[PDB]
């Protein structure tokens, strides 16, 4: 799979999203943050497995 | 084989029992994601292009996750086709609706009167 | 002059173009998914392209709100459509009529031939019928799509109705917040008061003017049904829009570099290293191949910002009011203007007043009744050819000379060409 | 967002083993290492140019606003306007500049009416068989007789030979109703 790691000050990891499980979560993924904003925005075509 | 205006086979002929074959890309279409802002809520309302299909079909394609409301506000989120979103309080959700072009008014028109 | 004659002009003006968005994830690199793997070692390069393309998205839609809603109130048809022998007919909608835009503006509809992006192409449409090798379904296979515009045709054709409706029954007036009411008669007086003949003009030759103005228009409608190019700039945006896309298709089949053009071709006759290379070769190219459409497309969108500008800025002065700069709404003296819809454009029809026949006159400069010079108040004196008479500069009306007319200053000395007369 | 998105551009491979320098150069010998190191030089260049062919694009646009705002500050703010909605939404009077961070911010005074009311009238008058045309306004019914006023203030005026002009009969005019000068 394909994740997104937040590293704090200090060297540790407090929190991570996966850029597969829901249409949020891939937005959040291609904007590259974890708080989004009102507004339509566009994300990868539909894709089939 | 075979290839398109673009260097890509689309069509084969199968080994066994010759017979042909076309190939299509298994992707198509256009998805976008309605959002009121992560410190709102995290609930979202997608929008998918191309598909017929709380669903509800636009011009712009089939929205789901959001509910239908018959009267018209102004826009906030631009989704296309004429057709707008926002947050209401239905607790809140997401809300499509029509865009109000104006005030409606009327004019009575005489050959006589002015109004200064 | 001594007669003159109302002119009707068309103007056509683009406001946006169509509005586009690419997913290179599909263009590049498609369906590998091994090299969407290189892909993400190559950097953020889509991000910047898919949000550069995101505001012309919204500056088209920006543009068509600024040019066509100017107006608040949504006024409703007279459904009059004759005031004072003026036919406002074939411009103003038809309720019996099963579309709602009037008979100009569906002229103006069927000159443009669009490529007709359906907005809804579904995979059943571009899985069977193949045959046909339609360019959309070929564009949409890659990741590029058109977005459909935020404001719907009938909703511009409602705004023009509105703004002619207004225009015919309020007037100059709307152009502020509140509309008053007038009818066509006085309002036209007006527009020739400031125009610099008198309002006798208009009240003497009503029918004339009611006759040329319907002839004009007919002629208009004639002049749309028949010329062959007419809305070129609007269709031109089309044909470039259009054109890029295709171009950006048929670049799919280039080797940059490699030794071929078609991907699951190298990954079978090579191994992972080995492939590498191809696929970031292959990777560069179309990412350059990208970049240069975006950069070609927001220097168009630039010219299309101004165009929609300069647009907008006619309507609110020629549309909302009487404008006094020359050349600039029609060709001539300006009267009133008539807004009409178009694809991805809008059409002006602007109406003029053009004096048509001249005649000689012999003149003076000042006339010297007891000593002291008569210099004239506003116009210029004439010899009718019996005696001196004052007229104006834009219609021969012969006035007789009286103390009104005229202003005295200094003496029959300084100015020269002074001929005796009476007041 | 231009500067830090060139800032962060910094850390992709451009086909090379690696997106930092000082490594390749430190892991293979001089001949080796120049492919790689062409190939980054290539890609960064590729992107200097397309931050600067975008900031000459945005340029464009903002010397254009410039234009704009020179224009309005000599026409409204340096005198009176007469071009509709050009300064300000409505009649204009005056304006006033005010500065403000890479901009400028315009104070426009205008004029509005508000309180409408209604009138009957009539294109002309008839004295004494020749039409009366009006000088400049509308002549209006006031309720008791006949007036002429302007057309942005309600301001009654006896009608007399000053605010009229006299041309032709009372017989191509319609709506000419009879009254005294
Ligand atoms: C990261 O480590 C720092 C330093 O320990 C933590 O912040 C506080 O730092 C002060 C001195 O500036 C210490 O006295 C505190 O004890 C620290 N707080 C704690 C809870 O240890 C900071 O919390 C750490 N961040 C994490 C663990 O996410
Ligand atoms: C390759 O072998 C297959 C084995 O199935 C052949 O398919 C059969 O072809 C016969 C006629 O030759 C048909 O009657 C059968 O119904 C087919 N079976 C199936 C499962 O399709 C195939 O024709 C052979 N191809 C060649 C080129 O010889
Ligand atoms: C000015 O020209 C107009 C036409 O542009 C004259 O009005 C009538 O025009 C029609 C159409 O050509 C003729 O059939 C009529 O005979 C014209 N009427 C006449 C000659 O009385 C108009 O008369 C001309 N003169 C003025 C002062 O308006
Ligand atoms: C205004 O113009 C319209 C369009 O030409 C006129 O409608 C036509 O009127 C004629 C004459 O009566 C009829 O023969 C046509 O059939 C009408 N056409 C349509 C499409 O309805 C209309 O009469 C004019 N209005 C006037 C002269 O007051
Ligand atoms: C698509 O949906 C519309 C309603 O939005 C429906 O009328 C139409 O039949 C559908 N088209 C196809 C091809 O199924
Ligand atoms: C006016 O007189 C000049 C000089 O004779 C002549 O050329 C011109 O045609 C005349 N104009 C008209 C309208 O008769
Ligand atoms: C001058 O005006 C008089 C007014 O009575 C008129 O009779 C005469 O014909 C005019 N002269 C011309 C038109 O040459
Ligand atoms: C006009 O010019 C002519 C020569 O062309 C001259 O004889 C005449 O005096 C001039 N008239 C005036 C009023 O200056
Ligand atoms: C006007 O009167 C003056 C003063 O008597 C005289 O000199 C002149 O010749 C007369 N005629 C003209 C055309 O100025
Ligand atoms: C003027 O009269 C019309 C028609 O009766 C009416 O609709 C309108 O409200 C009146 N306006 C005012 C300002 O009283
Ligand atoms: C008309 O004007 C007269 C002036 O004396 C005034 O008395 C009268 O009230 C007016 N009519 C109205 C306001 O209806
Ligand atoms: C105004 O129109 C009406 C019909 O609405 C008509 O009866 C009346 O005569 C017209 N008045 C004038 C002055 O033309
Ligand atoms: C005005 O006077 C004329 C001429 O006597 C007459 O025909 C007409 O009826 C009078 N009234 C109006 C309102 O025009």
């Amino acid at each position: 799979t394909t994740f997104m790691l937040k590293y704090d000050e200090n060297g540790t990891i407090t929190d991570a999203v996966d850029c597969s499980q829901n249409p949020l979560a891939e937005l959040k993924c291609s904007v590259k943050s974890f708080e989004i904003d009102k507004g339509i925005y566009q994300t990868s075509n539909f894709r089939v497995a | 084989f075979g290839r398109d205006v673009s260097d890509f086979t689309d069509s084969v002929r199968d080994p066994k029992t010759s017979e042909i074959l076309d190939i299509s890309p298994c992707s198509f279409g256009g998805v976008s994601v309605i959002t009121p802002g992560t410190n709102t809520s995290s609930e979202v309302a997608v929008l998918y292009q191309d598909v017929n299909c709380n669903v509800f079909q636009t011009q712009a394609g089939c929205l789901i996750g959001a509910e239908h409301v018959d009267t018209s506000y102004e826009c906030d989120i631009p989704i296309g086709a004429g057709i707008c979103a926002s947050y209401h309080t239905v607790q809140k959700s997401i809300v499509a609706y029509t865009m109000s072009l104006g005030a409606d008014s009327s004019i009575a028109y005489s050959n006589n009167t002015i109004a200064i | 002059p001594t007669n003159f004659s109302i002119s009707i002009t068309t103007e056509v003006m683009p406001v946006s173009m169509a509005k586009t968005s690419v997913d290179c994830n599909m263009y590049i690199c498609g369906d590998s998914t091994e090299c969407a793997n290189l892909l993400l070692q190559y950097g953020s390069f889509c991000t910047q392209l898919n949000r550069a393309l995101s505001g012309i998205a919204v500056e088209q839609d920006r543009n068509t709100r600024e040019v066509f809603a100017q107006v608040k109130q949504m006024y409703k048809t007279p459904t009059l459509k004759d005031f004072g022998g003026f036919n406002f007919s074939q411009i103003l909608p038809d309720p019996l009529k099963p579309t709602k835009r009037s008979f100009i503006e569906d002229l103006l509809f069927n000159k443009v031939t669009l490529a007709d992006a359906g907005f809804m192409k579904q995979y059943g449409e571009c899985l069977g019928d193949i045959n046909a090798r339609d360019l959309i379904c070929a564009q949409k296979f890659n990741g590029l799509t058109v977005l459909p515009p935020l404001l719907t045709d009938d909703m511009i054709a409602a705004y023009t109705a509105a703004l002619v409706s207004g225009t015919a029954t309020a007037g100059w007036t709307f152009g502020a917040g509140a509309a008053l009411q007038i009818p066509f008669a006085m309002q036209m007086a007006y527009r020739f008061n400031g125009i610099g003949v008198t309002q006798n003009v208009l009240y003497e030759n009503q029918k004339q003017i009611a006759n040329q103005f319907n002839k004009a228009i007919s002629q208009i409608q004639e002049s749309l049904t028949t010329t062959s190019t007419a809305l070129g700039k609007l269709q031109d945006v089309v044909n470039q829009n259009a054109q890029a896309l295709n171009t950006l298709v048929k670049q799919l089949s280039s080797n940059f570099g490699a030794i071929s053009s078609v991907l699951n071709d190298i990954l079978s006759r090579l191994d992972k290293v080995e492939a590498e290379v191809q696929i970031d070769r292959l990777i560069t190219g179309r990412l350059q191949s990208l970049q240069t459409y975006v950069t070609q497309q927001l220097i168009r969108a630039a010219e299309i910002r101004a165009s929609a500008n300069l647009a907008a800025t006619k309507m609110s002065e020629c549309v909302l009011g009487q404008s006094k700069r020359v050349d600039f709404c029609g060709k001539g003296y300006h009267l009133m203007s008539f807004p009409q819809a178009a694809p991805h454009g809008v059409v002006f029809l602007h109406v003029t007043y053009v004096p048509s026949q001249e005649r000689n006159f012999t003149t003076a400069p000042a006339i010297c009744h007891e000593g002291k010079a008569y210099f004239p108040r506003e116009g210029v004196f004439v010899f009718n050819g019996t005696s001196w008479f004052i007229t104006q500069r834009n219609f021969f009306s012969p006035q007789i000379i009286t103390t009104d007319n005229t202003f005295v200053s200094g003496s029959c000395d300084v100015v020269i060409g002074i001929i005796n007369n009476t007041v």
